[PDB]
């Protein structure tokens, strides 16, 4: 009977009105079955035509063993309710989580289902289960309880979460716990063995207060290695004209980021019109430029800090051999974080799956470091991604994304 | 009427429409009273008092031989709350499943058979005027869903669905499809049983106030629905008419392209490239556009395709879903979706309008995505693909493409025109080959440019150019090096543009210059294109 926490949209902001993407017959049936039981438990209820709002709904298999889950793209509602979960109720972000050696993630979204939602706000939680070939109008539900995927749900459950976590935070004062959406990030410096046992302690402390947590045992994420990776120049015994050409061009690109790089001595080495395959020995004066530009290329950039008022931007580029690379930034050439994602050797691997897994890997790291997700510039056809991104999505959140139609001129510069 | 009403509001911070009934045609006013009295008799409207209930204008017109009442609700519609959108998408016949008997039923008075929320009935007020002094000033409000109102279609559809819900549970075997004011009941029962259930449904709807067709079910197959001919065991588009003229306006080319596209869903081979190119001018609709020789060929070829009727089958969920793609002409592609060879569920085409340079493999990848989307929309699954491309051809492409592409389950089809990589650039420089240092430039004002090269062997050439762009000369310099080199050549350019076009490995383009470069690249045994930063001085090409 907990009094509903009233939610008000920003003045001048109407509710979300997003279309429902067409789905497989298999996925529609799983949603109808899930929603039928959710309606039976009072979590959701059907609505009439006087509700014009809609939020897209999808189906994933997190456990992947006869386990269909419902995922709602509350991205638009999150933007139009930002003042509620970013100003009125705000979950502060710890900066010590990135310093901890191991950070385990736990799903705690089931706690929101007990808390009711304000009757006046339930209109904006509306979603539609689509019908195949428009044979019938969709099935229209709205949430009566706190909806998972909405950023206002953990902000409302914030006080209840802090109260439940208080005994565990007391016995373990050095463990950092952060709540982003439906997931609890738990960071410590302990040995992996006793870290997992301490995580199992928190899992049982959460359980004895009525908070269910998936017990499928999402490996631990170690953020000590996280850094802006250094740009590496090729290392060869003997050099050719072409290898020095690729070297001069790469350092000219780094001049936009790293100033103080000089290639003129290397440019003097390649002067007369010569064959690319012609092996030109390295002069000592230009060799000094290679060593001077290897040293300055391992120092971090200057004047690169995170801006809380600006959004994060993540660019992924495909390097081949089942490997991808990424750069998180806010202003161009000022990289807050770079890295590379390489899928473990797998015959089942596909380009979309690797990009999907990369986006989830990048978003999680970005959540741990900054407490908010970036907007991805995805190297994929728009309609291709919008069709198959749900097939490998194992996360409860969905980051913003757009699609790049302009190719990268040189892939090797990032790698 | 016992149907439960739907609560309707006005948009926040708005009030009822208070328009005035300016027109005062005495002839029409009497005919309006004759309708409003016999419509008040049926309870669809009710006279209202002098207390301001706002006002909405009314007019009269004649199509029987009876005048009709029209109420301009645009002001109300602007002030009414938004509703859930009635799906614009219509079911495609290729997705429907064959039913032994299909019955179409139309509701006579749809919106006037469904009530309206009482608190919202004041805003529907309207005035019947009188030219006489001491004007009687007849006033009325709507008790049912008015015509041309914003919420009438969505409220009717949900009310109809809630009315069908008891019948559907009692009779789960029958299948009812709802579209606007129509119901399409399909059953695999014996015809005598089917006709009993239909009359049972008509009685159901009459108890709720919904008129159903008399004369049993006034619907004889085939059915003409949304430009589709629907038959018991087949479907096809309603007959297409292609006009023959001497002059063609932009209006006529639009209508012709539309009718051609509509035929593409069943008639295989339709092309609309050259005809749509005439529309690329996008001038005023009234202007007359001269037909080209290639567009008149497409129309003659399309008229030959439409000369003999072709039909399509319905979906059988028990069987596999297959789609076959064939390349057509200049980047146009045609696909056919079937479950059995001689009978196709539907057909279609794909064209790559966006972009100036592309290759065949990328267009085929895009076509599969288009078919994958359409198959999900119509049948809730993706099809098995029969594609005219070797696996090693596709595998070589996606492993080195900068984007990510998903290749579904597919088998090879040896029916030409096949899809192949006409050329592949070298990844490392070629030893024992000449090295062409190319560069091109032009002045924007003069439009006069020059392109040339300087080889390692000392060979040099400069060719003048007129009416060119810096990009057109940067590609021209590479074309020169290709013309003047052996079957193995190393080219070095300072143009990220020219490097970009070539490294994308296109096999066709709009610019004639790129087409000639593709020809040389195909002729050459080995080509290594490399890039260096301009103005560093290493290139040494100064013109
Ligand atoms: N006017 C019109 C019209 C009829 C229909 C329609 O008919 C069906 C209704 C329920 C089940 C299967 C159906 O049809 C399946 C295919 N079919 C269609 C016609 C026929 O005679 N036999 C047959 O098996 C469905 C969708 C749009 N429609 C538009």
């Amino acid at each position: 009977p907990i009094e509903t926490v009233p939610v008000k949209l920003k003045p001048g902001m109407d509710g979300p009105k997003v279309k429902q993407w067409p789905l497989t017959e298999e996925k529609i049936k799983a949603l109808v079955e899930i929603c039928t039981e959710m309606e039976k438990e009072g979590k959701i209820s059907k609505i009439g035509p006087e509700n014009p709002y809609n939020t897209p709904v999808f189906a994933i298999k997190k456990k992947d063993s006869t386990k269909w889950r419902k995922l709602v793209d509350f991205r638009e509602l999150n933007k139009r309710t930002q003042d509620f979960w970013e100003v009125q109720l705000g979950i502060p972000h710890p900066a010590g989580l990135k310093k901890k050696k191991s950070v385990t993630v736990l799903d705690v979204g089931d706690a929101y289902f007990s808390v009711p939602l304000d009757e006046d706000f339930r209109k904006y939680t509306a979603f539609t289960i689509p019908s195949i070939n428009n044979e019938t109008p969709g099935i229209r539900y709205q949430y009566n309880v706190l909806p998972q995927g909405w950023k206002g749900s953990p902000a409302i459950f914030q006080s209840s979460m802090t109260k439940i976590l208080e005994p565990f935070k007391k016995q373990n004062p050095d463990i950092v716990i952060y709540q982003y959406m439906d997931d609890l990030y738990v960071g410590s410096d302990l040995e992996i063995g006793q870290h997992r046992t301490k995580i199992e302690e928190l899992r049982q402390h959460l359980l004895r207060w009525g908070l269910t947590t998936p017990d499928k045992k999402g490996y631990e994420l170690h953020p000590d290695k996280w850094t802006v990776q250094p740009i590496v120049l090729p290392e060869k015994d003997s050099w050719t004209v072409n290898d020095i050409q690729k070297l001069v061009g790469k350092l000219n690109w780094a001049s936009q980021i790293y100033p103080g790089i000089k290639v003129r001595q290397l440019s003097k080495l390649l002067r007369g019109t010569k064959a690319l395959t012609e092996v030109i020995p390295l002069t000592e004066e230009a060799e000094l430029e290679l060593a001077e530009n290897r040293e300055i290329l391992k120092e971090p950039v200057h004047g690169v800090y995170y801006d809380p008022s600006k959004d994060l931007i993540a660019e992924i580029q495909k390097q081949g051999q089942g490997q991808w690379t990424y750069q998180i930034y806010q202003e161009p050439f000022k990289n807050l974080k770079t890295g590379k994602y390489a899928r473990m050797r797998g015959a089942h691997t596909n380009d979309v799956k690797q990009l999907t897994e990369a986006v989830q890997k990048i978003t999680t790291e970005s959540i741990v470091i900054w407490g908010k997700t970036p907007k991805f510039k995805l190297p994929i056809q728009k309609e291709t991604w919008e069709t198959w991104w749900t097939e490998y999505w194992q996360a409860t959140w969905i980051p913003e994304w757009e699609f790049v139609n302009t190719p990268p001129l040189v892939k090797l510069w990032y790698q | 009427s016992p149907i439960e009403t739907v609560p309707v509001k006005l948009k926040p911070g708005m009030d009822g429409p208070k328009v005035k009934q300016w027109p005062l045609t005495e002839e029409k006013i009497k005919a309006l009273v004759e309708i409003c009295t016999e419509m008040e008799k049926e309870g669809k409207i009710s006279k209202i008092g002098p207390e301001n209930p706002y006002n909405t204008p009314v007019f009269a017109i004649k199509k029987s031989t009876k005048w009709r009442k029209l109420v301009d609700f645009r002001e109300l519609n602007k002030r009414t709350q938004d509703f859930w959108e009635v799906q614009l998408g219509i079911p495609h016949p290729a997705g429907l499943k064959k039913k032994k008997s299909v019955t179409v039923l139309d509701v006579g008075d749809a919106y006037f058979s469904v009530p309206l929320d009482e608190d919202f009935r004041k805003y529907t007020a309207f005035t019947i005027p009188s030219i006489n002094n001491e004007t009687p000033g007849i006033r009325y409000q709507y008790n049912v869903l008015p015509q041309g109102w914003k919420g009438s279609p969505a409220i009717f559809q949900s009310s109809m669905t809630k009315i069908l819900e008891p019948f559907a549970a009692q009779n789960p075997d029958i299948v009812i499809c709802q579209y606007m004011d129509d119901l399409y009941v399909g059953s695999d029962l014996e015809i005598g049983q089917h006709r009993t259930k239909i009359e049972e449904l008509r009685q159901h709807l009459l108890r709720w106030g919904l008129t159903t067709p008399d004369k049993k079910h006034q619907k004889e197959p085939p059915f003409l629905w949304m430009g589709y001919e629907l038959h018991p065991d087949k479907w096809t588009v309603q007959p297409i008419v292609l006009p023959e003229k001497d002059s063609w306006t932009v209006n006529d080319i639009q209508k012709l392209v539309g009718k051609l596209n509509w035929a593409s869903q069943i008639y295989p081979g339709i092309k609309v490239r050259q005809l749509s190119k005439l529309l690329r001018g996008t001038k005023a609709l009234t202007e007359v556009i001269p037909l080209t020789e290639e567009a008149e060929l497409e129309l003659a070829e399309n008229r030959e395709i439409l000369k003999e009727p072709v039909h399509g089958v319905y979906y059988d969920p028990s069987k596999d879903l297959i789609a076959e793609i064939q390349k057509q002409g200049q980047g146009q592609w045609t696909y056919q979706i079937y479950q059995e060879p001689f009978k196709n569920l539907k057909t279609g085409k794909y064209a790559r309008m966006r972009g100036a340079h592309t290759n065949d493999v990328k267009q085929l990848t895009e076509a599969v995505q288009k078919i994958t989307t359409e198959s999900i929309v119509i049948w809730g699954k993706t099809p098995k693909f029969k594609l005219p491309i070797q696996k090693e051809t596709w595998e070589t492409w996606w492993t080195e493409y900068w984007q990510a592409t998903w290749i579904p389950e597919w088998e090879f089809v040896n029916t030409p025109p096949l899809v192949k990589l006409w050329y592949q650039l070298e990844k490392e420089p070629i030893v024992g080959a000449e090295t062409f240092y190319v560069d091109g430039a032009a002045n924007r004002e003069t439009k006069l440019g020059k392109a040339g090269y300087v080889t390692n062997k000392g060979r040099q050439k400069v060719v003048p150019l007129t009416n060119t762009t810096n990009q057109k000369t940067e590609l021209q310099a590479i074309y020169l090096a290709l013309q003047d080199s052996g079957l193995e050549v190393n080219i070095v350019t300072d143009s990220q543009y020219a490097l970009g076009i070539i490294q994308a490995q296109p096999d066709k383009s709009e610019s004639e210059l790129v087409n000639q470069i593709i020809e040389q690249l195909i002729k050459k045994e080995k080509v290594y294109l490399a890039w260096v930063p301009a103005h560093k001085g290493i290139g040494g090409n100064e013109q």
